């Protein structure tokens, strides 16, 4: 069992539920849900989450180290020395080389295929979600809307959509199915991470309507420009991009596929 | 203005990506609202947002909220800006039910006076106009907040978490045009809200209509693109009314009235004549 | 549930009874290549497991799951970089003092996790804790690791507890037995030696430090070494078993020490 | 690489051992795998020193082919025993015949006398295990401490489950020679009587005819040595075996001195069919 027994921890400084950096036999990372209160649907939320988290040990999942109920709900997770990739590649623009760029893909891609190996939709992948561990390791975080695949189709019920649009598929935004998710709603969003990764910005930067943007992509009208890759970005990679960020979504490729990819390109190379 | 600055009083709200608390600013001694707007920014663009909203300082009108300074720590850009004790009309519209048109009226008037204000004065629209951006206070005072003066912030707010509802323009949500005409039409759908006491989009059903799962975001946007605007119900509003929502709800921009047209609008020449105890009918329904 | 299907494990290169595998990205399977699963066997590996399904910790080695049909074995994360030993006494890397007292830190940041969950681990030694890409430690090889609640003694001398060799007292293992083996690592970290190095009888040492004659030569420690580190040393060395830190003293006190 | 596998002849504490074939040769051998990890200028210097064995010429003394450093261990390649050590033989046979123990223990003395004259060096290790044998009947000494840098190198090692060593060496007094004739007098009474003699056997377990190491060791360095029972065993060789086991290696017989006792000028003159006895007991037979 993975409670904390109450007085072990010990909360400090705020980062951004909302999230501190801790003590609790070392550096910790901790989750807390700031309220009173618990709803039962906070409740549902915190039992789910902790739920997932525990069926997590890979090196590139973020390691869930236990959980609070006492003083207030909270996850504890291993702390990150450094930053998100979303810092790296928009913030202090890190001038990463293609064959790193190239491996921050690749351990995503494999954090991701051991997730859904176990049937772990992510639901919230994108680059603030990623954290280059050490400069060295990609360690995927952040489960608040992680789910497991329920094999029976009539136990999802009503979830009000949310998530940030950059990374939402267009089948995920029109939100017409029970359950529009799926492994491969995870890999479009895996491919606006490559589009981060392969250009170095984020998609519709000429576009700052938020409402436009759900709309547009919803319909088929937006979707992202290809053409803003760096050129020292591998054909193999482009091609690879655009197969993640296909509109149908069955016509995009899952993680073991694209782990092969990966590693065939890697093979090309001196 | 800093963060060591603050002392928290009280959280005013909270919507998609902001925070807002009252808090009394230690060394002057005043009570002010200071919103919190989460951004992962670079340092340049950081201080170029803290740069343009510097341009508030001089934006003085009775139907503009009034802004006191701006600066960015920890994680957040902070506007800090005129308490308004009345709150949003959000806010209100949830213990009034629905809004009296003749409150409505007043209302209308100080939504097209400041949209002015911002336009001529500032050369910038709003934006964002809806019940919840338009705050009230105890002397009477209906101002806007929350409009786009920060090109800057505009732009960095773009990566952002999804909405549950809307009032966007149908233009707007296809690109195919963008000016003052697109924050007419959200003030148009803002009081019928306001008017019957329930987002209008999708329109009530036959029954729920006598009385007086959500839809998802998509389809609002969606409807609006490709439905007929909401209305105002027959008989419950004055015909000049009905019609001056209607003007603002005109699918075609062109079409659509302006601020010039709809100043001297039936329902605006009415209601500016009217006189009403607004600070009274606010403090008596809180 | 941590078992992993048969057919998903590929292993590989050797090390020895440790290979590289592939399951997920690059793992290291530990297997017991009999297949004669002694009934003693498979209770030992069931503990291990059991004992590595409490742990999530990043100075533990990451345990990712076990396997039992083609063979019992058991997955962990693989780790890139060198032991302990190896960086002391084999190519004899010249850490700084602040790295030193990193190492010592982060092994007992491991230790305060294990034993805070009652792990004892029995078998802790320089071997055992692998310095990860060079910087973050992680505490391996759980083979004789029990939950603190007759065995025949098993082990490294060295690193032994004078109360360990002995295998007089009624629960001759214990909290403070692993600090003990701390304490020999913390001498390694200290002089760059193994101890006892001026006596190279098995036997002799077995029975020299069991009946208190023998102990660790600290005039060996570097010139460099902290009084406060030093003197930690001492304490966790001590020949009377309760009077020996626990662990959460222990990493105060070094955490303490960093600072200066 | 060169090598092929053939059986595995055992294993004990930090070691293997194989009995390979030199691929193009066809030559038998036995390869023993000893696990270290030692800085390189140190493998080195382990392989050097065993280079002497070279030097050695006896037919009391295992014979050696070579010696090398591969995959963090070192393999030292030295003449197949196919009779195996006495620890293996003792198995089988449940007691060995005092008439043999006679011929093994001149063995064992020829052996300790040639490593002292000829190389200056004493065996360190004597135990039933490091006391080959084979089908010709020729019983050699293994594993005696050449290498003085193979010895400090095994010292970072594993607990046993037994031991052989003398007091003297137990409290690290002074030690020579005289430390290994207490292990032969120790091995000889295992030997005979077919069990560990630490410590000695209870009423009911003797009539018939475990323990913590730290309590053998502490049994060896404060009670009394073990001893043969009577009667069942020669006077001449009781004597012998108690004139091994006295605590006081300057009380202790030396090498000189049990090279004529009685129990051995006996043994010498006897006959006896030592490889067939052998074969007859294991495995060609
Ligand atoms: N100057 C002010 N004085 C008093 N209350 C204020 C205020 N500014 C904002 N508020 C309150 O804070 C709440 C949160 O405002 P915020 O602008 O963050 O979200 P919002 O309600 O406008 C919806 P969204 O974030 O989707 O645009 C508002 O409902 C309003 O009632
Ligand atoms: N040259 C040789 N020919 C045949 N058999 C040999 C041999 N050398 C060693 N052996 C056998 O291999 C076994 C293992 O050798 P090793 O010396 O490693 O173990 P050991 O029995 O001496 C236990 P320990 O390592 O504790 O002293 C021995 O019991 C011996 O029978
Ligand atoms: C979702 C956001 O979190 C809340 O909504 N948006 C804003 O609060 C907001 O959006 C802006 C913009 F696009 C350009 N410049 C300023 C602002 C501003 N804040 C703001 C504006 C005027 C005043 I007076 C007070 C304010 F707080
Ligand atoms: C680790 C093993 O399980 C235990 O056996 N120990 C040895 O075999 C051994 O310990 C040694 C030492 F300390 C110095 N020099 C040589 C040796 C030697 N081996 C050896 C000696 C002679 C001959 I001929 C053959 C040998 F293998
Ligand atoms: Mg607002
Ligand atoms: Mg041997």
């Amino acid at each position: 069992d993975w409670e904390i027994p109450d007085g072990q921890i010990t909360v400090g400084q705020r980062i951004g539920g909302t999230v501190y950096k801790g003590k609790w036999h070392g550096d910790v990372a901790v989750k807390m849900l700031n309220v009173t209160a618990p709803t039962p649907q906070q409740l549902q939320a915190f039992k789910n989450e902790v739920g997932v988290l525990r069926k997590t040990r890979h090196v590139n999942i973020l390691l869930f180290m236990g959980y609070s109920t006492k003083p207030q709900l909270a996850i504890v997770t291993q702390w990150c020395e450094g930053s998100s990739l979303y810092h790296h590649l928009h913030i202090i623009e890190t001038k990463f080389e293609m064959i790193k760029l190239i491996d921050i893909a690749r351990q995503t891609a494999q954090g991701m295929d051991y997730l859904h190996a176990k049937s772990i939709i992510h639901r919230d992948l994108k680059s603030n979600n990623i954290f280059l561990h050490e400069d060295l390791t990609v360690k995927i975080g952040d489960f608040g809307l992680a789910t497991v695949k329920s094999r029976w189709s009539g136990s999802h019920q009503f979830e009000q959509l949310s998530g940030s649009i950059l990374w939402m598929a267009p089948e995920v935004i029109r939100m017409q199915d029970k359950n529009p998710y799926s492994f491969q709603s995870d890999v479009y969003a895996f491919g606006i991470v490559l589009y981060e990764l392969m250009t170095g910005q984020l998609p519709y930067s000429n576009i700052n309507n938020r409402d436009q943007i759900i709309f547009m992509v919803g319909r088929g009208y937006l979707s992202p420009d290809l053409s803003k890759v760096r050129s020292n970005c591998p054909k193999a990679m482009k091609r690879l991009m655009a197969e993640c960020l296909k509109k149908k979504r069955d016509e995009r490729p899952l993680f073991p596929q694209i782990l092969a990819s990966i590693e065939l390109l890697a093979r090309s190379l001196p | 203005l800093k963060d060591d600055d603050f002392e928290k009083i009280s959280e005013l709200g909270a919507g998609n990506g902001g925070v807002v608390f009252k808090v009394s600013h230690k060394p002057s001694g005043l009570v002010m609202a200071r919103k919190l707007i989460h951004l992962e920014i670079k340092p340049a663009i950081r201080n170029q947002i803290i740069r343009e909203l510097q341009v508030l300082h001089e934006c003085n009108s009775p139907y503009i909220v009034g802004f006191y300074g701006a600066f960015y720590s920890d994680g957040e850009i902070s506007i800090c800006m005129e308490h308004m004790d009345g709150g949003s009309l959000d806010q209100v519209l949830k213990k009034a039910g629905r809004i009296p048109e003749q409150i409505l009226g007043k209302v209308s008037i100080a939504v097209i006076k400041g949209l002015t204000y911002l336009r001529e004065k500032h050369k910038i629209m709003h934006r964002d106009v809806k019940p919840s951006n338009i705050l009230v206070n105890s002397r009477g005072e209906i101002k806007l907040c929350d409009f786009g003066v920060s090109g800057q912030l505009i732009d960095s707010m773009a990566n952002s978490f999804v909405g549950t509802r809307s009032y966007m323009s149908p233009e707007r949500l296809q690109g195919t045009h963008y000016s003052v005409q697109s924050d007419i039409w959200s003030m148009g759908l803002s009081l019928v809200e306001m008017a019957v006491g329930r987002y209008p989009i999708p329109p009530p059903d036959a029954k729920e209509l006598e009385l007086m799962p959500p839809m998802a975001i998509f389809e609002l946007l969606d409807y609006i693109v490709n439905e007929p605007p909401p209305k105002l119900p027959s008989g419950v509003f004055s015909l000049e009314f009905q019609d001056f929502v209607n003007k603002c709800l005109i699918k075609n921009p062109a079409e659509r009235a302006d601020l010039k047209q709809l100043m001297v609008h039936a329902f605006i020449k009415r209601s500016d004549a009217e006189e009403v105890d607004f600070a009274g009918w606010l403090c008596s329904t809180i």
